[PDB]
């Protein structure tokens, strides 16, 4: 359940960091690269094990 | 020199500098002493936190308990004339101050005083050292129990006709259980008779072998008529958990006292967790010098 | 959960503030595998605090494992401190090698350009591409060590939640093993002759190892007091807010 | 400080690595000793 | 399920990409660099462990 | 759920609590982050103190010095067509940006520029690394010294008719004294002729043995006509102590360059405190790919 | 904590004095060693 909530928070922030990047002038590709990296860095790993 | 060093009007200096300097030094010292005060207050607050409110962290210094007395005698001497009334006033004022706390009016109602056995009994445990069951309850101690030294009949308590009393008291200690000596073949001479296990015995005597004859009849008054302290008034739970608590008392009348002569009387309590000290003359025992000069 | 903050803050300042990258890929992998595997396992083996049987049972409806308080202590309070601890070692390494803090805001665009061999520092010197990349890597290694140093404190404070460590004691052997082993991993990777070519870690000078020490002591002292207030005042503000 | 001020551009990384390795080995040994004391 | 689960998959990609980065290098540029080859050799070892 | 958790009107709660709680938590976090920010700022100020303003504490990373060049070529390749003018614009803009700092108008007056030997000379020491004798003085470097690559006659600098120039420059290092090789029997072939001790030699060649034939006449322009850097412009005292300082430059014209073919040219400086690195291809030497396709 | 709670009123001053004396002797020895190292 927790993992689920965090995933929601992470996906949101990803789209947000995206708008901050394009309003600052990056490349359409750099924004998706950032979205992918941020969502991967916000979800915890190992809890169930 | 004299004037120039005090106040010159060209460089606008007082004691040696102008003004801006005085402002900077004063401001620095104010801020510095403020940081110092704040740090000291914080390090003292952490200490006020560490300790508990119902129990001193260390109880090795006040153990075993002492033995204090009223009246308040300076140098442990009670000297007074049977004729001049202004001779034993300082004593009666003290005796009265002590007995004034056992007035029945104070021990009124169900709370927080409860009735206890009129005869010596065993210990009573009112729980642990917590705040769970609120303020504990202490046993009542009536004034009248002391028969001829109560200030109710003869306010003076005896000093009026050459027969003084001495109200002995055991020092209050938190969680201290008094343990009297057992009936085994090894026991002092005096203690053999009236071996009420529930009573801590107190017995006075003469310091020197000669004074024995010059000392008369030591008449002890107490709970149940015994010369001791009833074990039911223990243990003591501390001020915070047992406000309005009364400790037992023992009256001692030194009847038939030789006139115009200094008598050294040593009183001593007996018990297992009771130990005397050659340095502290008030640990377990006490000394009194009486001289009823008339 | 506490190490998440120091790994994400560099990628944030890097993109927003435009400064040189404080943490890389190899160093991050070193953090995850070093300070989060063995110390975590050691925690399982912990003993029971005296209090275990002197406390009321739990209501599953009202008390959960992951509640809004755990994230408060890990992310909010302890995390931000480990992040500041690593940022100090970074700023120090750059300032000493010639690059100061005021001049660092905006140098990324120019820093990451392999072609500007003429990069000028604060003292006016001109730096090539690998000469400046070496200092950046020395910062990655220092960040790593500052993380292990702050982890020391985080681990110590994790042993107990109501009692102090002076009360609980240091009788856990696996936890000690973890402290010594991690320190060894950092020293080994930073000083070994060849990690430069393969892993990209460079030797650390002696005055740098100590940059993370003040931030490591502050965490320990804070948790100790945080607990004293709990023990003395039940059902207070601290227990309502930070007791996880 | 004169033309022959080459020392200002030299660092003894060799000694540093030697000491760092000695320390690493010592800390690791201490760890093994504590972890295995008693064979359990 | 262990070596090829859900979070390790991204690392498997990192390794792939880096290897391609070394191939285009050695095939094209004279005297290349080796940060990519060692990066792949390190990432693969992480997924395996 | 949906509504009750967002806003209920009986307990007056938002997201789960009333208000006083939000005020206490917000106040605590504000004070906490304030203490954190203050401590970080203080620990960073002590660091800003520790260092000196005239000298970096560590000078082992920028040593020995590199060798940069203008134009600004990406991937170290200079490819341009002799017909299309919009092909070498990015190069000329850079070349001009570099030479635009040596304008005579900037080097005007007695301060802070002083005249120096028109022929290579020895070092010049303007004192220690202090603020005692104010801003030091740097030697002037005229544009015209570079003969055919100066942007004063042929603004393009040569790219217009298949004859490009390359202005090489030595990386500025504080307190660095360049030391050229001595006349002993051991010296490269090239360096033997014109052994002006006071000049640091720079010589370009072909990376591969084959390309030798395809490369024409390398014509170096510099101070005194030599292919090097005069030792008189050293040492460098740093920006703070020597603002308005100009570093020597060396022009290289690659005349007679084969058309429609990639040529790899490697330039290299020689000297005692000069060392190359197999990893950094800009330490002491540099590589350029030229292809004048027309 | 029961009638036989005599431990709450006892302190092992003997062990404390023994340790304090061992430490005092050690510190004093270290001092002599440092002060006389070399016979000057
Ligand atoms: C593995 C991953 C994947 C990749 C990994 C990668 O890294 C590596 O593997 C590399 O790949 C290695 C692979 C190598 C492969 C091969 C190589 O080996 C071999 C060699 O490679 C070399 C290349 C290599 O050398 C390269 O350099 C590598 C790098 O690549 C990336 C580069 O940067 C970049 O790509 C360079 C490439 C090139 O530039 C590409 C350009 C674009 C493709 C394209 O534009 C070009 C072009 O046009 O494309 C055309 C094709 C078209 O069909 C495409 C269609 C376009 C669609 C347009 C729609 C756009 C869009 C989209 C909408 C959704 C939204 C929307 C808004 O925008 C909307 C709006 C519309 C309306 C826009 C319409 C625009 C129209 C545009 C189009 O029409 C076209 O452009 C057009 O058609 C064109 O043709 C035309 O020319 C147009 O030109 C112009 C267009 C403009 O340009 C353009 O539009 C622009 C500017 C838009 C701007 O945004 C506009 C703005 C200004 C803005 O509008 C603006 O004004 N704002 C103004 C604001 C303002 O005033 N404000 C004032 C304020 C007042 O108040 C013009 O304008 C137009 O008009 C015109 O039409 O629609 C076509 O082909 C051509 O045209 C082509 O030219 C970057 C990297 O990928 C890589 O490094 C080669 O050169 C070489 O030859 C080869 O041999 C995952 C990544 C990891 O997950 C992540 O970690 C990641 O690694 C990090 C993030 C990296 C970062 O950090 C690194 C350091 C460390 C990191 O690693 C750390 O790890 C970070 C981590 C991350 C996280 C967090 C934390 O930190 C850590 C924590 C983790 C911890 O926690 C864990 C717990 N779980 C545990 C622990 O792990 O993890 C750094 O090193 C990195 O650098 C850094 O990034
Ligand atoms: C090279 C690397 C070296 C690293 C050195 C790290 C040094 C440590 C850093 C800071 C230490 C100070 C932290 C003090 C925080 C308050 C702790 C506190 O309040 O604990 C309270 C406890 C009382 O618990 P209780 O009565 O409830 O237990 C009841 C047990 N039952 C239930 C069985 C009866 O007290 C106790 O345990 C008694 C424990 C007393 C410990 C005193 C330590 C302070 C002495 C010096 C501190 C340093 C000052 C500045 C140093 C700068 C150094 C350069
Ligand atoms: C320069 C300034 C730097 C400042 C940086 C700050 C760093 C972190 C700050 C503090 C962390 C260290 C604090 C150490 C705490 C020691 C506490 C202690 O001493 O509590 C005494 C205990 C209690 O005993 P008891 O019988 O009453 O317990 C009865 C237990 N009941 C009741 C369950 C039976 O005694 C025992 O635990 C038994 C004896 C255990 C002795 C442990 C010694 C090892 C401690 C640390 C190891 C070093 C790790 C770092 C590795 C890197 C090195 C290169
Ligand atoms: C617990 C997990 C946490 C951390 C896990 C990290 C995972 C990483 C896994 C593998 C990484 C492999 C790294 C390989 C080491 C280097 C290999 C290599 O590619 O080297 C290349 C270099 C050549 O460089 P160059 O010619 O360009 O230098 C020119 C120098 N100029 C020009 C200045 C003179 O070789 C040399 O320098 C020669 C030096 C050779 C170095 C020997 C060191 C041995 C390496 C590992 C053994 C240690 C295992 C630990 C055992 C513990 C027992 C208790
Ligand atoms: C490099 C530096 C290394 C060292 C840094 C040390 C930093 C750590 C220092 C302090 C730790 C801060 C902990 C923050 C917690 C404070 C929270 C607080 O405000 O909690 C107050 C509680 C009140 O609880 P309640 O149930 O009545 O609330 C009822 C509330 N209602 C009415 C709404 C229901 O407790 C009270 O008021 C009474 C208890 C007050 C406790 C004060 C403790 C001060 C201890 C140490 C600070 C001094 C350090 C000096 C060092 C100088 C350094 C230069
Ligand atoms: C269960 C526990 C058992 C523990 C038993 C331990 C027994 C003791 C064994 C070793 C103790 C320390 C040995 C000291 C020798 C180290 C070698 C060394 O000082 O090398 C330094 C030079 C590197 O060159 P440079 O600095 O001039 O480069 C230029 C530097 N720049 C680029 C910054 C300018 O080396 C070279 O050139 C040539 C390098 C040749 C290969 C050296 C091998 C080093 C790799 C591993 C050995 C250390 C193992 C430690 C085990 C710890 C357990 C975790
Ligand atoms: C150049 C440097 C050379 C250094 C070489 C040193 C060689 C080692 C020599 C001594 C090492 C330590 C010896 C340990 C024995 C100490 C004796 C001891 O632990 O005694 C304790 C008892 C005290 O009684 P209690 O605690 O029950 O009282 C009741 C306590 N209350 C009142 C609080 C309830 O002792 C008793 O009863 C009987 C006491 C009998 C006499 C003990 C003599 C102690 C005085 C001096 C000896 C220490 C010299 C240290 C030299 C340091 C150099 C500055
Ligand atoms: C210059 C700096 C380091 C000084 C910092 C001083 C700190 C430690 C001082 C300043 C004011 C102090 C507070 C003043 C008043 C109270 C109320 C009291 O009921 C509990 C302690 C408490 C909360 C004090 C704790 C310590 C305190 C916060
Ligand atoms: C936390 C407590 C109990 C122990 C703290 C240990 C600290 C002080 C130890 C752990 C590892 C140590 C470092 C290990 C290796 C080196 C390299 C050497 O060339 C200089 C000293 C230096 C930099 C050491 C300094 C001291 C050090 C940082
Ligand atoms: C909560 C406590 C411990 C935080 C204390 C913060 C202290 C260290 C901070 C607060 C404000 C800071 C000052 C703010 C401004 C300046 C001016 C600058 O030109 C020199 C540093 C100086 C003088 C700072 C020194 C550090 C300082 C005094
Ligand atoms: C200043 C630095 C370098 C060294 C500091 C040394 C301090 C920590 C040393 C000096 C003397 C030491 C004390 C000497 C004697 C005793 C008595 C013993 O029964 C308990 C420990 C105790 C109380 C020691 C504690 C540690 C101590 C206070
Ligand atoms: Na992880
Ligand atoms: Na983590």
């Amino acid at each position: 359940h927790f993992i689920h909530i965090i995933t929601g928070v992470a996906v949101f922030l990803g789209v947000s960091f995206f708008i901050l990047s394009l309003i600052l002038g990056y490349s359409w590709l750099e924004a998706v690269i950032f979205l992918i990296g941020i969502i991967v860095a916000n979800v915890p790993e190992g809890l169930l094990a | 020199g004299w004037k120039k060093f005090l106040w010159d009007s060209e460089k606008k200096e007082f004691l040696g500098r102008t003004g801006s300097s005085w402002f900077k030094i004063f401001l620095f010292y104010l801020i510095f002493y403020g940081c110092l005060a704040g740090i000291f207050i914080g390090t003292i607050q952490v200490l006020l936190l560490t300790l508990s409110d119902f129990e001193p962290k260390y109880q090795d210094r006040v153990a075993p308990p002492g033995l204090s007395h009223a009246p308040y005698a300076i140098k442990t001497e009670i000297s007074f004339s049977i004729s001049n009334p202004k001779s034993y006033e300082s004593f009666v004022k003290s005796m009265h101050k002590l007995m004034d706390l056992y007035n029945e009016s104070s021990q009124a109602g169900n709370s927080p005083f409860e009735d206890c056995s009129d005869t010596p009994a065993d210990y009573i445990k009112r729980g642990d050292l917590d705040d769970s069951q609120g303020q504990k309850k202490a046993c009542r101690f009536s004034r009248m129990w002391l028969k001829n030294c109560s200030g109710l009949d003869d306010t003076t308590y005896g000093y009026a006709e050459g027969k003084p009393c001495v109200v002995a008291k055991l020092n209050r200690i938190i969680g201290f259980y008094p343990k009297p000596l057992k009936n085994t073949t090894d026991l002092p001479e005096e203690l053999q008779a009236n071996y009420n296990q529930y009573v801590l015995p107190l017995r006075c005597a003469a310091k020197r072998e000669e004074d024995r004859e010059k000392i008369g009849s030591i008449e002890y008054f107490g709970l149940g008529g015994y010369a001791g302290f009833p074990l039911q008034y223990y243990p003591y739970y501390g001020k915070r958990l047992q406000k309005k608590y009364l400790q037992p008392l023992l009256a001692i009348q030194f009847t038939n006292l030789t006139q115009n002569m200094e008598l050294r009387i040593e009183c001593k309590v007996y018990g297992e967790n009771i130990d005397y000290s050659e340095k502290d003359r008030f640990r377990g025992r006490f000394e009194v010098k009486i001289e009823v000069k008339s | 959960l506490t190490s998440n903050i120091p790994e994400i803050t560099p990628f944030l300042v890097f993109i927003i503030g435009n400064v040189p990258l404080p943490l890389g890929t190899v160093t991050i992998l070193c953090i995850d595998l070093g300070t989060d595997m063995v110390p975590a396992i050691s925690l399982a083996y912990e003993q029971a605090e005296s209090d275990i049987m002197k406390r009321q049972p739990r209501n599953p409806k009202t008390d959960k494992l992951v509640n809004e308080r755990l994230i408060s202590m890990a992310y909010g309070q302890i995390g931000m401190i480990q992040a500041l601890g690593g940022f100090f070692s970074y700023f120090v390494i750059l300032a000493e090698n010639g690059f100061l803090p005021m001049d660092l805001i905006g140098k990324r665009v120019r820093w990451d350009d392999r072609w500007i061999s003429d990069v000028e520092d604060s003292f006016g010197q001109q730096w090539t591409y690998e000469q400046r990349k070496i200092v950046e890597f020395t910062c990655h290694t220092s960040f790593f060590i500052s993380i292990v140093v702050v982890q020391w404190a985080d681990l110590i404070i994790c042993k107990t939640r109501r009692n102090s460590i002076f009360q609980q004691g240091m009788k856990n052997k696996i936890l000690i093993f973890g402290l010594f082993e991690e320190t060894a991993l950092a020293a080994f990777l930073s000083y070994c002759p060849g990690t430069d070519v393969a892993l990209r870690m460079y030797p650390l000078k002696p005055s740098w190892w100590f940059c993370a020490f003040p931030y490591s002591l502050i965490i320990f002292l804070y948790d100790e007091m945080r607990r004293f207030i709990i023990r003395r005042s039940p059902g207070g503000w601290v227990e309502q807010e930070t007791y996880y | 400080e004169g033309p022959d001020n080459d020392e200002r551009f030299t660092y003894d990384y060799y000694r540093l690595r030697v000491v760092g390795l000695i320390v690493a080995a010592v800390l690791c040994v201490i760890g093994i000793i504590i972890l295995l004391a008693g064979k359990c | 399920r262990q070596l090829f689960g859900g979070f390790s998959i991204l690392l498997w990609i990192g390794a792939i990409l880096c290897f391609l980065a070394y191939g285009i290098q050695a095939a094209t540029e004279d005297e290349p660099a080796n940060d990519n080859l060692y990066l792949g050799v390190v990432l693969s070892t992480v997924v395996i462990v």
